[PDB]
């Protein structure tokens, strides 16, 4: 039980830290008016539904 | 007035949100719900690093917005209260022209396009340096002088 | 103690509570490594106390515990790549302005 709980918490933390990576690396392009991310970064980050 | 909307908390106006291009620019440190009810419905991807909240404008009804530009050759620029001078890297105003509540007002060039949006200021003598949110190509760069309060 | 001389082999008997045998036999100042897979007994209960020492402590599981190492290494690897990505993003964002 302890091993499963810790492993699930660790994978969840990995996902969350991945999520925090998207927010901090995509807001500078999202905040700029009339901006467009480069092609390479568009591939890497999964957040592409909103073309902001 | 044109394309800037006042933002108020209760009856007290705190700041103004500009419609630059395709974004509803607005500075984070102001508190308000915007005068327009429809704009309040939008979801803002706010960031504490740049003190900004922005969202996609409803281009279906508000496609009319201020033009923007990225280059800032040193010289003179105009906003609501007086005119401002790009002092080789700093936005400077006469001390009177700055006052809390002006946060969120844009600034234009000679050609009439926004180049920044003001947040606060600090004064060394008669002139007051400005804390603005300018932008280069596809990226914004917050600029802040020493000891600048938030308007 | 046993009697040894020549170029032959001997035989011993031991009692363990481990599922996988892993132990060193001190044979007249020269150690040796022995390893085998132990199997469960057939009789539920007996009339004498256990000859071996005690219950294996939680440290000593059975080989083919390598599953534990595999899964913990996978999770640690995922966490490591997540941390590296986060820290490189934090450094590049620190480089801004
Ligand atoms: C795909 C999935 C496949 C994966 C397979 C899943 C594997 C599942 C299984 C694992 C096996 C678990 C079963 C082990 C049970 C053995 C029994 C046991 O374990 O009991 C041993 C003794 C007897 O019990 P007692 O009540 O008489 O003792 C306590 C006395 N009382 C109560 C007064 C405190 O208890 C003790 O003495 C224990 C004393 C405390 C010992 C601390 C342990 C030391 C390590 C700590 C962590 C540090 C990390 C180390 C990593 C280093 C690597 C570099």
């Amino acid at each position: 039980s302890v091993a499963s709980f810790v492993l699930l918490s660790m994978v969840g933390v990995a996902v969350g830290m991945c999520m925090c990576a998207r927010r901090r690396c995509i807001t500078p392009y999202e905040l700029t008016p009339g901006a467009t991310v480069p092609f390479l970064l568009s591939l890497i980050c999964c957040i592409r539904t909103a073309k902001a | 007035n044109d394309c800037i909307f006042e933002v108020k908390h209760e009856g007290k106006v705190t700041g103004y949100a500009c419609l630059v291009g395709d974004k509803v620019m607005k500075p984070a440190h102001v508190k308000g719900t915007i005068d327009n009810a429809d704009l309040a419905k939008l979801a803002f991807k706010r960031s504490s690093k740049y003190d900004l909240e922005c969202a996609q404008i409803p281009v279906h009804m508000k496609s009319d917005a201020s033009k923007f530009t990225h280059e800032k050759p040193e010289g003179y620029y105009n906003w609501h209260h007086g005119a401002v001078q790009y002092s080789g890297g700093r936005f400077t105003i006469p001390t009177g022209a700055g006052k809390p509540g002006d946060s969120g007002r844009p600034i234009f060039d000679n050609k009439g396009r926004v180049v920044a949006i003001v947040l606060g200021g600090a004064n060394e003598g008669a002139r007051t340096a400005l804390s603005v949110v300018t932008w280069n190509k596809d990226i914004v760069t917050k600029i802040t002088p020493e000891g600048a309060e938030e308007w | 103690e046993i009697e040894v001389e020549g170029n032959s082999q001997l035989q011993i008997s031991f009692s363990t509570a481990l599922a996988s045998a892993e132990f060193r036999v001190q044979v007249c100042s020269t150690q040796v490594h022995c390893a085998a897979e132990c199997h469960p007994p057939k009789d539920h209960i007996v009339n004498y106390p256990a000859s071996h020492t005690t219950l294996g402590v939680q440290d000593i599981s059975v080989t083919a515990m390598s599953w534990v190492q595999k899964i913990t290494g996978g999770v640690g690897l995922v966490v490591a790549v997540a941390a590296l990505i986060l820290i490189v993003v934090l450094c590049v964002s620190f480089s801004r302005h």
